[PDB]
């Protein structure tokens, strides 16, 4: 989904709000804050109501201008709540009538998702491959600024996971692949415009074919 | 109007979520009490400043972090939620590594704790992958032209840290004495090491 969400590489945005080793503070800066990870991880391991997957997604799925002004653990709380919703565990008016006032949700998904891709290739260290130039209208865990770009395998991994842009909808065709860390030179994504070396983007096969 | 919209309080649907769900028997007695003390007391970055410290001090660790990082992790008891595939990243003279998430903020929970509201900030999602040496130059980090900055781009299930280089002037420093120089930065890779003057 190519949403606002999609931040790297987007340029005008001002320092970081830190610098090297500054207090940071406690864990958690407010009673609630440890809420939305912790109901996530009843709904995803003792309820079995989604994924998390799906919890990202529809984090993606907040009206842009809501994600833009909303701080990270009040997104996962909308995002969490909006499952809940989504899945009939709970209903929006008894969220409003326990909140005591209006607890607007992430929009509703515009795509069903797609399947883990068919037909895949196993790559090996140091093989060249390409991002697919494809568009997913959905979740895919592949930042925009690699799209259609080539880079270097570096690490294909021991282990395998569920497609994204199929278990993020809650889809039954998941399947498995593995993940590739994918290196490419800085200048292959931003051209003249980058400070940086190397940026290596971790890959399932499904996103990526042979270069050339 | 690009107006927002009309919200409760944050602590009050934050709260109204978990009593909706408790309401229906749907978390267990204690269940986000307990998640809390993990969060605040086991998922902790002094778990990944003495992974740090012990390939430091220890070849053949070093070399079993940098090869199977889940193996290594896993003889400390340090395996856990979003830390269950490891990946270490040796920094070198030539080589800087540096993590980020720029989809959300995907961390590896456990041995370096949760991600702190700086790195979950646009502005770290935005910046870091396009302009690194900038960013950690203005966090109080400069990294030399002779240096590569490599971005790791948290984007699947690899769940990162940095090895960073062991600093001079730290020659027969204890693991504990190590693990103190260690900080969260350190291994998130926008720091590196400081040995007091
Ligand atoms: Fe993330």
């Amino acid at each position: 989904m190519d949403g606002v969400h999609d931040l790297a590489g987007v340029q005008g945005f001002g320092k970081v709000p830190h610098t090297v080793n500054a207090d940071i503070g406690p864990t958690f800066h407010a009673e609630w804050e440890h809420l939305p990870y912790s109901l996530m991880f009843a709904g995803v391991a003792e309820l079995g109501a989604f994924s998390v997957d799906e919890v990202r997604y529809v984090v993606e799925r907040m009206e842009p201008r809501h994600y833009m002004m909303t701080p990270y653990y009040e997104r996962y709380v909308i995002g969490v709540a909006t499952l809940m919703v989504e899945k009939g565990i709970l209903t929006q008016d008894e969220l409003e009538s326990l909140a005591g006032g209006p607890f607007p949700l992430s929009r509703p998904s515009e795509s069903e998702g797609r399947p883990a891709p068919v037909e895949t290739t196993t790559f090996e260290v140091g093989q060249r491959v390409r991002v697919r130039d494809e568009y997913v209208p959905g979740h895919i865990r592949m930042p925009a600024y690699c799209r259609g770009r080539v880079g270097t395998i570096s690490h294909r991994t021991t282990e395998k996971w569920p497609f994204p842009d199929a278990i993020g909808h809650g889809r039954n065709d998941a399947g498995e692949e593995p993940t590739y860390h994918v290196k490419f030179a800085a200048e292959e994504l931003f051209g003249s415009d980058t400070d940086g070396g190397s940026v290596v983007v971790d890959l399932f096969e499904g996103y990526l074919e042979p270069a050339a | 109007e690009n107006a927002a919209p009309a919200q409760a309080p944050v602590s009050d649907r934050a709260w109204a979520l978990f009593r909706a769900l408790d309401g229906k028997g749907l978390v267990p007695d204690g269940y986000v009490e307990g998640w809390k003390k993990t969060f605040e007391e086991d998922f902790s970055p002094r778990r990944g400043a003495e992974l740090v410290a012990r390939a430091w001090t220890d070849p053949e660790f070093r070399q079993l972090l940098l090869t199977d990082g889940t193996a290594a992790v896993a003889q400390y008891g340090y395996l856990g939620p979003q830390g269950e595939y490891i990946v270490a990243v040796e920094d070198t003279p030539t080589l800087k590594n540096v993590i980020v998430c720029s989809l959300c903020a995907c961390t590896a929970w456990p041995i370096l704790g949760l991600p702190p509201t700086w790195y979950k900030s646009f502005e770290y999602r935005a910046r870091v992958v396009r302009e690194p040496r900038k960013v950690l130059s203005e966090m109080g980090t400069e990294i030399a032209s002779d240096i590569e900055i490599r971005v790791y781009d948290t984007t699947a299930e690899t769940r990162y840290m940095v090895l960073p280089q062991r600093p001079a002037g730290t020659e027969g420093w204890s693991q504990e004495q190590l693990q103190e120089i260690v900080t969260k930065d350190c291994l998130i890779g926008v720091a590196i090491p400081q040995v007091p003057t």
